[PDB]
């Protein structure tokens, strides 16, 4: 739907200024990593992700299918923003 | 202390004979600049088919046992690189024979300052001086005419108070670090453009000789590119490629990079054994390695991509190579990287960066080839420095190739070892200066030969000090493998990081001379450079000692 799209503006948030054990982002630093390795696969907790809201670890419970999909875009898009490139890399 | 077009036609007098000729024009020593000064200068002799004799003189000593030995018919006689710092007057002797005096010895160097007995009062010369340090240089004017010849009682008293007033000021002058001042080859194409030669190979080896000692400063070279620059305008193959076209098909400006290697190695080994960048972005460590591929995330371009050897990488990539350096390099302070160089192309065979052909030639000087091992090793050096000056021709390229195969080689050696250095922060920081010695490493063959230590000498010099504050200061090295202790120690001059205010004029040259003179244990200035000397274990230590105090410096 549509409406999941919005949903996407939420995560995006939680991708990058999203920080924990007094400051520096961790998943800053996980898209930083590949990154210099560039070895496609970014890693995201699951613990994170249900500390910040229940509501989308429920969608992971649910419907994980299509949302990967809608996630796995704006992971492209935080690393598209971190680093300026890689149309050419996956 | 002459027009060069003139000390010519001099040569050119005393030469042409039957039986010809005779001279023996001296390359020397195993600098590279010599091989691009005396091609140029075989090849002009050459195209008036003179008869020559080359010799591949190494040591300092040496020349003595070639001078003093074999000369007959000689009356004209040419030498590279020596007697700039000490005279070969006192040191062949000479005994003057038969003014209009028979035998002309050129003197060809780059290095300052000139001995005092070499330019003034001729015999052997017939100086080179001209035209860099002409000068004056009032200092050594006022050397002799007032030194020679030179109530009573306050004349005498007031005489003995001028000499020493002369004394001590020429006292600081000859008593001075050794620094090129311009290429040899330089001013061999200032003599040779009077006669009118344009030729483009020979153009070729001006640019190469240029580009010899880039790696170790300039220091006037940041203002030689109009000498040049102007020269490659003053010619051209086409106006328009006309792909390639097959011949002329020649060299170019393009934007050349400092970076090792770029066209003959992998991208990637080309950043991570390149020399300024070893520097800047702390390669030795494991947590800088990772800074390097996070510049090729910058790129975009492939870990994988930038594997692969030059040649074969994409088309896009080339086409970006000029762009996206400029779009990434200048956040990493990495912004001097892109230089206005030189390169010529063979068209078919490939394209070669004047540094990179440099590479190849230092990389042919040691590989790819108590006293008599010493000789023997020596002379296996001069069988091949002539390994070396056979890469120089166009005709064949076959054997460039291998010194390519070569030059990254002794990288992986020098870069691995370079790092086997500063795990251990070997660094000893002193008081004065900074200083080092090498205990113990792998093959230890590649460092015998005065100019790899002059590479890793310069690597290190190089890593150390970005800067990096503070107060540069010249490092030292040691060696030893077997020769019985023979362990080469070689002086070495600091790397300012692109802005260079200074020359500063290496002061070991100096600093040994004056341990020479002082309890002189087991030192050898065999050498033909003054900044590097022998030493034995035995007397090394109390050497270091002596090197210590009293500081020069």
């Amino acid at each position: 739907p549509n409406v999941s799209r919005t949903i996407a503006r939420e995560l995006k948030s939680f991708l990058l200024e999203y920080t924990d054990e007094t400051g520096r982002s961790v998943y800053g630093a996980r898209i930083r990593t590949l990154g210099e390795m560039n070895s496609e696969s970014l890693e995201v907790n699951y613990r994170h992700l249900a500390e910040s809201k229940a509501i989308l670890a429920l969608f992971l419970a649910k419907c994980p299918e299509e949302m990967l999909k809608i996630f796995d875009l704006v992971a492209m898009e935080a690393t598209e923003l971190h680093y300026p490139d890689y149309a050419r890399i996956h | 202390i002459s027009q060069f077009s003139e000390a010519y036609n001099k040569i050119l007098r005393n030469s042409s004979s039957a039986s010809s000729c005779q001279l023996v024009i001296f390359v020397s020593c195993l600098n590279i600049d010599a091989l691009c000064a005396t091609k140029m200068l075989s090849l002009l002799f050459k195209k008036q088919l003179v008869q020559s004799q080359i010799v591949p003189i190494f040591g300092y000593s040496e020349l003595r046992r070639h001078y003093s030995q074999l000369d007959d018919n000689i009356n004209s006689l040419l030498l590279v690189g020596f007697g700039g710092v000490i005279d070969l007057e006192a040191f062949l002797e000479i005994d003057p024979q038969e003014q209009s005096f028979r035998r002309d010895i050129y003197v060809l160097d780059a290095h300052r300052p000139w001995n005092l007995d070499n330019i003034f009062g001729s015999q052997i010369i017939q100086c080179f001086d001209d035209g860099t340090v002409d000068d004056t240089l009032g200092e050594e004017k006022e050397a002799y005419y007032k030194l020679l010849e030179l109530n009573d009682l306050s004349k005498r008293k007031q005489r003995k108070k001028q000499i020493h007033e002369y004394e001590g000021v020429l006292e600081e002058y000859y008593s001075q670090g050794t620094t090129v001042v311009n290429s040899i080859s330089a001013q061999i194409y200032s003599l040779l453009s009077a006669i009118g030669e344009t030729n483009l190979s020979n153009l070729w080896l001006n640019i190469l000789g240029t580009t010899s000692l880039d790696i170790a400063y300039a220091q006037v070279y940041n203002r030689l590119y109009p000498l040049l620059q102007d020269e490659v305008k003053r010619l051209t193959p086409s106006s328009r490629n006309s792909v390639k076209t097959p011949d002329t098909l020649t060299l170019n400006i393009q934007p050349d990079y400092y970076l090792f290697l770029l066209r003959h190695s992998s991208l990637y080994d080309s950043f991570y054994y390149s020399n300024y960048v070893n520097a800047k972005l702390s390669l030795w460590n494991e947590n800088g390695k990772k800074r390097l591929h996070k510049m090729f995330a910058r790129m975009g371009i492939p870990l994988s991509t930038a594997q692969e050897t030059w040649l074969y990488m994409d088309h896009s990539i080339k086409r970006e190579l000029g762009i996206i350096f400029d779009k990434n390099l200048d956040r990493y302070g990495l912004q001097d990287i892109i230089r206005d160089g030189f390169v010529r192309t063979l068209g078919y065979r490939g394209s070669i960066s004047a540094s990179e052909f440099v590479e190849a030639l230092t990389a042919l000087l040691e590989v790819g080839n108590s006293a008599q091992k010493l000789t023997n090793l020596r002379k296996r050096w001069v069988s091949n420095f002539w390994l070396s000056w056979d890469a120089l021709d166009d005709r064949k390229v076959e054997l460039l190739n291998r010194g390519i195969q070569l030059a990254q080689d002794l990288q992986r050696a020098i870069f691995n070892t370079g790092v086997a250095i500063l795990e251990k922060k070997l660094i000893k920081h002193l008081r004065i200066y900074r200083l080092c010695v090498l205990q113990d490493g792998p093959d230890l063959d590649l460092y015998r030969n005065p100019l790899t230590l002059l590479r890793l000498g310069n690597t290190l010099i190089e890593c150390c000090a970005e800067s990096e504050d503070k107060q540069l200061l010249p490092m030292v090295l040691a060696s030893i493998d077997e020769n019985t202790d023979t362990y080469l120690v070689a002086g070495l001059t600091p790397r300012y990081p692109r802005g260079t205010k200074k020359p500063i004029l290496n002061n070991f040259s100096m600093a040994f001379q004056q341990i020479t003179a002082e309890t002189d244990a087991k030192v050898r200035i065999d050498n033909f450079e003054s900044s590097i000397i022998e030493i034995r274990r035995e007397d090394l230590s109390p050497f270091l000692e002596k090197l210590t105090l009293s500081g020069l410096l």
